[PDB]
């Protein structure tokens, strides 16, 4: 998506085959700080042109190529010419590039050795290609094609289909003026004949050789009007087809009106001639205004056709031409008329997409391109597509004077789409039509206020029909404790079967127990409990996170591909919660957010499970209530160990509850109340997840590994001790011989593990500053009973 | 040099190297499932 | 991609390898000065 | 041939096209009869006399055609070409009206009486075009203005109309530059050129500038400067602050521009002082970066004392942020705007293990957007140097206060033997001298730099109404502070000796800390010995063991014999300090300005200095 | 530590981030090409 720059620069570095230096990575960072959703590279192309020309060894070639590229009006030309012009200032850089090119060419050669133009056909090919492209893009709707006879029944559009040498001067002049009158309407005369040519241009007109040099030269000066008329009639007839977009058709209609006015003028000239009191000079003077106007129109038409430009880019071209003809009254007025006419449909579509958000793409020239996509797909798939490749910006077509506010437009419309597909759209209180204006402040201000209105109404809608606040309150109630009764009942009902192998687990009974607990409680006040489900994720925290983190060093494929099927998984690890919500209701709860929530919830739940196991172990042993406390040795020593474990877990859980939940929750619930647009709440939720996941410090391999080891060893001790208690009870193999001062061995391992964990925490904190770990260590060892050992171990490291 | 308050930007860079580090794992595991 | 036009402008360059992939960065509103100094540094090595 | 053919041909030539019996001789690039068109010499003379209009028409047509085939010429050039086209059209109108009379002969005299006025106007236009080639932009106006004062009221009127027509593009460009402030110039014809090679803050002095060769003729340098200032302000209104607001005549045009400039400057200053309130920036900077409210620094030192003593290689920002936040939440400075509070931070220069933590520790204040544009890195560096010196002064004063309170605690807690009498009294005397000097210096620095320069700067800015005034005032204030801070290149010796004084102060502080450590160790040993004696007596053993008595006498005697060495080294350090301060005073005796002289005279609270150095008297 | 430690670790972390970006790009192109 937006990462093309990294791939391109990496490929450039590889092709240049240079290893020294820090590479372009710092240069990539520098480039990243020049981001815009549009182009603003307009610079002095004249300076670059002159800088190239002064060095240009063959100036004519460069001039012709640049002029042709300008005629095509392709983008990116200005920055490329800028780079080319400033390239030769660094002769060493040019030499380096030339040497690299020579080396690459030689390497490729070694590897290989070892290992006239008819216009009608061109127009037909162009229209066929455009039809094919629009049919491909449409993909699901009828093609608005026209019958073939529109181009047939020729002469409908109006294209072209007696000795005079010794005659008197006045007679031949009269005949010539009659012929011109018939030719100014693009109709073949008797002594002046249009001829087919080669290439795309006007038609050359031939006359009798015996005609006088002066008169023939004058009529040659006159005929450019006829040539422009021929070109414009060809343009209007050929561009009238549906497949050229609405804007081109507005241009076509304007041309039709203007040429009709020109026909009115020429017929008035004809009726004046009917009196037989006209000559070359009179008509020559009369046509000059229309002559220049048709010159302008012919230039516009030829530029547009040679550029093959369609859509808003056409408006950009027309606006550029209008500005280039600034300072001339009639030209400016004509350009104003044409640009207003062209923008009319475009501005209609823009207003529809801005106020109502309804997209209308008869041929997909609007600035917002919609890609077919579904909503359940993103809820199911982790990859991000909706807000990235649903309503994208088309750069091939851009409006010259809207670039500075291009991106904003997108957001506005997309917001409306959210309230459009929900089927709860209303007419905006302000419906002021947007109109073309030579300046820009008016429309930028109007679109800005429309954006503000859209954002506020969308936020009100979320706070209303969707009640995002209540859903967030619920998703905080679940996955984050604070439902003590619910969690204790769930544990008490799920523990017995939680230890069964996963393959023997069917979530039907799990959800049955979940609903039984829900109905057998007093926490039903929440009305959104019906969007939860129980899943058995086929992986654990330790392996999942180790795969996530330990990458790109030596473990890209070393152990990521290992499949848990080769091993056995119990019902405690895979167990997790999943949430499903509809698209309009809390779209913010994305599959990514679901993943973060489930990871955090399963970690916290495993910690709670360990605490419950320790508490149950404490509960089981009570025979020593009024019996010998000191005696029984290893039936009584374990006491101390248990205390330790308890405090430990307590500490961490507290650090997880008060030092994670409170800060992130308060900041989220505060900043959201001041959120302005959807992006604000999206960023707030992302930061909330960031804070929660960083608090637990699950973003490091060593700490995760050591914590998992501690949990595993403590669980092993718990089950071994309960096995010992059961064996003693049934009397009052491996199990019978599991005691060899087992408490001593367990303590010996656990104390070393815990001290190593504390050393890792201290070492990482000394470089990561912060105070969360400081509070953790403060609460871990509040009293002095377990202090000196940590300092002694840290002394020698 | 810097303003000595960059540690927050260090955490932001950790975020940029952790979130897309997570998503790439899902992309990888989806590659093999087909 | 204007591949034919890319080749046409490559010929228009008329210098002494493609390297025209760089135009993509221009399409992504990159600062011309930044890319020029990148080229200078790459030459420096 | 007949004269009808001659008139037909001359009419064709008037249109620039050749005639039946008249062509253009390449020998003279002008029209003439041909040897095959022999006729009366008078006819030739009149034809050539008339052909001047045709020749001028050909020249103007060639120029306009050549400069119209190119789109790079310019907007003003396009307007000029359009005006010439209109003039050609009027010439064509006259050609048509005379052709109307052509039907149903004429004579060359009639042509003369119809054309001589066109002859004059075409001569004027020819003189106008030949002084325009290779010229573009505002210079063309000047070229046009080259004929504004010319006589010939008809030609004057024509050229004035052409000027008015072709001046409209530049007028509109100026109007938009003063209202919205944009330069879409493609060939940089606007006198305010630009350099697309600057960032969003250095632009104030690099990107935009003036163009002497292309200054508009109507205006002059001062007008250009004021309009450039207006354009800068308008561009800054939104390009940085992102704020937008709504906004031929010649006699009051200058007054109109002046009023627009005044209102725009006032509005810009209002926007800056409301949205940003640079006054609050200066207030907070002085209050914190220049060591303003004392309680802030006092709490900072109280928190960081147990840490900055050791080398700087073991410092941590997070603690600094936490303690400063706690001080803000606890000190009387809670009223500070949280926005301003956030932008404050701490600055590190380098890690020098050979120096204590206090040395390299510093501070800084982040700048951005308009604030960064108005605060150059050089001024920030100068402020950092001033803060370094002021922090050294605060360090020494805190050291002296801490040592005095440590005296009050330990000495009063350890006055039970005559052994420490001499050392303690000597330490009291030297501490009194040090605190006197430091207190006087702090008084001077606080009532010289903190108030005078800052107070005058604030008073001057309160009536200031321009950004240029603000920047000038700030740079002048910085210059005054640095000059009065002894940081100029002409006060090297004074600064060096003051630093030497500070070094001696810290050295004697370290010596006194060592003496404190020795005293504490002796106290611990003595109390331990007394406790051991009590336990011996209470456990059934009477008297003092021989080893115990031997150790006691050995320890007491060795400490007593070492004490005079401490006395002697304290005497030596006091002598060094006395010499250093006396040479400082003799150096200051060459004081130039008045403040130093007032300090020298006010240094005599003891009045016990001139005796050692007779020059002081 | 020292000021050089921060810049060194930042440089290596940024190199790792760039490698992550290129790898995720190469995965996304595989996802799209089908």
């Amino acid at each position: 998506s937006e990462f093309r720059i990294h791939h391109d620069v990496n490929e450039l570095l590889s092709l240049l085959r240079v290893h020294g230096g820090d590479g372009a990575e710092v240069y990539i960072d520098l480039l990243q700080k020049n981001r815009t959703p549009y182009v603003t590279t307009t610079v002095s192309a004249h300076s670059a042109k002159v800088k190239i020309a002064e060095f240009s060894r063959t100036p004519e070639d460069f001039l012709k190529k640049y002029d042709e590229l300008k005629s095509k009006n392709t983008r990116n030309l200005d920055p490329l010419v800028y780079l080319l012009s400033k390239l030769m200032e660094d002769r060493e850089t040019l030499q380096y590039l030339q040497q690299n090119a020579k080396e690459r060419a030689e390497l490729a050669a070694s590897a290989a050795a070892s290992s006239g133009p008819t216009w009608q056909q061109s127009l037909e090919l162009t229209r066929k290609m455009l039809r094919d492209k629009q049919s491909k893009k449409n993909s699901g709707q009828r093609l608005p094609v026209l019958p073939a006879w529109v181009y047939e029944r020729p002469a409908l559009l109006g294209d072209f289909l007696v000795p005079i040498g010794s005659l008197p001067l006045a007679s031949q002049e009269a005949a010539v003026v009659e012929d011109l009158l018939y030719v100014l309407v693009g109709v073949d005369g008797r002594y002046i004949s249009a001829q087919p040519l080669t290439g795309r241009q006007g038609r050359t007109f031939l006359v009798d050789p015996n005609l006088d040099l002066s008169i023939r030269e004058l009529v040659s000066r006159i005929l450019p009007v006829a040539a422009s008329y021929s070109t414009v009639t060809r343009f209007i007839e050929e561009k009238s087809s549906f497949e050229y977009g609405q804007v081109n058709h507005a241009l076509a209609a304007a041309m039709r009106t203007l040429v009709k006015e020109y026909l009115v003028l020429v017929t008035q000239l004809e009726q004046l001639q009917r009196q037989g009191l006209l000559s070359l000079q009179k008509l020559w003077f009369y046509i000059q205004p229309a002559m220049r106007s048709l010159d302008i129109l012919a230039s516009l038409a030829t530029s547009v056709d040679k550029g093959e430009c369609i859509g808003g880019a056409t408006l950009s071209l027309l606006h550029d031409r209008s500005f280039s003809y600034t300072g001339d009254s009639q030209a400016q007025e004509l350009c104003l008329h044409l640009t207003k006419a062209a923008s009319t449909p475009y501005f209609e579509i823009l207003e529809k997409w801005i106020y109502r958000g309804i997209i209308d793409d008869p041929y997909s020239e609007f600035m917002v391109e919609e890609h077919e996509l579904r909503k359940e797909k993103i809820q199911e798939d982790y990859n991000d597509k909706y807000w990235d490749q649903r309503y994208t910006v088309v750069q091939r077509q851009i409006p010259s004077f809207l670039q500075k506010m291009a991106g904003k437009v997108l957001s506005t419309g997309k917001y409306l789409n959210v309230v459009r597909e929900c089927g709860h759209d209303v007419t905006c209180p302000v419906a002021k039509e947007v109109v073309y204006t030579l300046k820009e402040r008016a429309y930028v201000e109007q679109i800005e206020k429309a954006f503000s209105y859209a954002s506020k109404v969308l936020l009100d809608f979320l706070m209303g029909e969707k009640e995002l606040l209540a859903h967030l309150r619920s998703i905080k109630r679940y996955f984050l404790m604070d439902q003590g009764d619910f969690f204790v009942h769930f544990m008490d009902l799920t523990e017995e079967e939680l230890k069964k192998p996963v393959d023997d687990i069917t979530p039907t009974r799990l959800e049955a127990l979940l609903e039984l607990a829900l109905r057998m409680s007093t926490a039903n006040t929440d009305p959104f409990k019906d969007d939860l489900k129980i899943d058995l994720m086929p992986h654990d925290l330790i392996t999942q996170l180790l795969r996530v983190l330990a990458i790109e060093t030596q473990q890209e494929k070393a152990m990521v591909h290992a499949d848990p099927t080769e091993l056995t998984l119990s019902g405690l690890e895979a167990f997790s919660f999943d949430y499903v919500v509809t698209w309009p209701l809390s779209l913010i709860i994305n599959r990514k957010a679901l993943t973060r929530y489930q990871m955090l919830f399963r970690h916290m739940f495993y910690c709670k499970h360990v605490e419950r196991q320790l508490c149950s172990v404490w509960i089981s042993n009570k025979a020593a209530k009024r019996f010998s406390l000191h005696s029984a040795k290893w039936f009584a020593g374990a006491f101390t160990l248990r205390q330790r474990m308890l405090n430990f877990v307590q500490n961490i859980q507290s650090y997880m509850m008060f030092e994670v939940m409170e800060p992130t929750w308060h900041v989220l619930e505060q900043n959201l109340r001041s959120a302005s647009n959807i992006d604000d709440v999206l960023g707030h939720h992302a930061s909330f997840l960031d804070n929660c996941l960083k608090d637990c410090m699950l973003t490091n391999p060593e700490l995760l590994r050591v914590f998992s080891k501690l949990m595993s060893v403590c669980v092993m001790f718990t089950n071994c001790l309960q096995r010992f208690t059961q064996s003693m009870k049934l009397d009052s193999p491996q199990l019978a011989s599991s005691f060899e001062a087992t408490i001593t061995k367990f303590d010996k391992n656990f104390s070393a593990h815990l001290l190593d964990l504390l050393a890792r925490l201290s070492i990482y904190s000394t470089s990561d500053c912060e105070h969360g770990m400081a509070s953790v260590i403060s609460r871990l060892d509040f009293n002095g009973f377990y202090t000196e050992r940590l300092e002694r171990l840290s002394a020698e490291r | 040099r810097n303003m000595k308050d960059f540690e927050n930007q260090i955490t932001e860079l950790k975020k940029e190297n952790f979130n897309l580090k997570l998503r790439i794992y899902f992309l990888e595991e989806r590659m093999q499932q087909e | 991609a204007e591949e034919t036009e890319l080749f046409e402008l490559a010929q228009a360059a008329g210098g002494a390898e493609v390297f025209k992939i760089l135009v993509d960065l221009l399409k992504l509103n990159v600062a011309p000065l930044a890319v020029f100094q990148m080229l200078k540094s790459m030459c420096a090595g | 041939v007949t004269e009808a053919a001659l008139v037909r041909d001359i009419l064709y030539v008037f249109q620039g096209i050749d005639g039946k019996h008249v062509k253009m001789s390449n020998a003279d690039n002008c029209y003439t009869v041909e040897g095959k068109a022999n006729l009366s010499k008078s006819l030739r003379d009149t034809a050539v006399r008339l052909a001047e209009l045709g020749w001028l028409h050909n020249k103007i047509r060639k120029y306009t055609d050549q400069r119209s085939l190119d789109r790079s010429f310019g907007l003003v050039g396009q307007s000029f070409c359009a005006a010439l086209h209109q003039e050609l059209r009027e010439y064509y109108r006259l050609l048509s009206v005379l052709h109307s009379q052509l039907q149903l002969s004429l004579t060359l005299r009639r042509l003369l009486v119809w054309t001589y006025d066109p002859k004059m106007r075409l001569k004027t236009l020819a003189a106008l075009v030949d002084h325009c080639q290779g010229r573009k932009g505002g210079e063309l106006a000047s070229a046009v203005h080259a004929y504004t004062k010319t006589g010939d009221p008809y030609a004057r009127s024509l050229v004035q109309h052409i000027l008015s027509l072709v001046s409209h593009p530049v007028l509109s460009f100026l109007y938009r530059w003063i209202y919205d402030g944009e330069l879409e110039d493609t060939y940089h014809e606007f006198f305010v050129a630009s350099d697309p090679a600057v960032k969003a803050d250095r632009l104030w002095h690099d990107k935009y500038a003036l163009r002497k060769p292309m200054i508009p003729s109507f205006m002059t340098m001062d007008q250009c400067r004021k309009v450039l200032l207006i354009g800068k302000s308008i561009n800054f209104l939104h390009q940085v602050c992102h704020d937008q607001t709504p906004t031929d005549l010649e006699n009051a045009f200058q007054g109109k521009i002046d009023a627009a400039y005044f209102e725009t400057s006032k509005y810009l200053l209002d926007v800056l002082n409301k949205k940003y309130s640079l006054l609050d920036h200066m207030q907070a900077m002085r209050r914190y970066l220049l060591l303003g409210q004392g309680d802030f620094i006092r709490h900072l030192m109280d928190l960081l004392k147990p840490e900055l003593v050791r080398p700087a290689t073991t410092l941590y920002q997070h603690n600094l942020t936490g303690i400063l936040e706690t001080a803000v939440r606890a000190t009387n400075a809670q009223f500070d705007s949280p926005e301003i509070l956030k932008r404050l931070d701490v600055r590190l220069l380098e890690v020098s293990p050979g120096d204590t933590g206090w040395d390299v520790f510093s501070l800084d204040y982040h700048v951005d957007g308009p604030i960064a544009t108005v605060f150059t890195r050089e001024c920030m560096s100068h402020y950092l140097r001033a803060f370094n010196f002021l922090w050294r002064a605060k360090r020494v004063e805190y050291i002296l206060t801490d040592i005095r309170k440590g005296h009050m605690c330990n000495a009063r807690l350890l006055r039970s033997m005559p052994e420490f009498s001499g050392v303690l009294h000597h330490c009291h005397i030297l501490a009194s001298e040090m605190v006197h000097f430091i207190h006087q210096m702090q008084y001077y620095v606080t009532f010289e730099v903190l108030e005078c320069s800052w107070d005058e700067l604030w008073n001057r800015v309160q009536r200031a109404q321009d950004l240029d005034h603000i920047i000038a005032a700030h740079e002048a204030f910085l210059g005054t502070v640095i000059s009065r801070c002894l940081l100029d290149s002409d006060s090297r010796a004074l600064l060096n000796q003051l630093r030497a004084v500070f070094d001696q102060i810290i050295e004697l502080q370290n010596t006194q800390d060592a003496i404190y450590r020795a005293a504490l160790e002796e106290l611990q040993r003595r109390l331990q010995f007394e406790e051991k004696k009590k336990q011996r007596e209470a456990e059934g053993q009477w008297g003092v063991s021989a080893a115990e008595e031997e150790q006691e006498k050995r320890r007491v005697q060795e400490f007593q014999e070492s004490i005079p060495k401490m006395c002697s080294q304290l005497r030596i350090l006091t002598h060094f300090y006395q010499g250093v301060v006396q040479q400082f005073l003799v150096s200051l005796t060459t004081s130039s300005d008045e403040s130093l002289r007032f300090l020298s005279f006010r240094l005599d609270f003891n009045e016990h200095y001139r005796a050692r150095e007779p020059r002081l008297r």
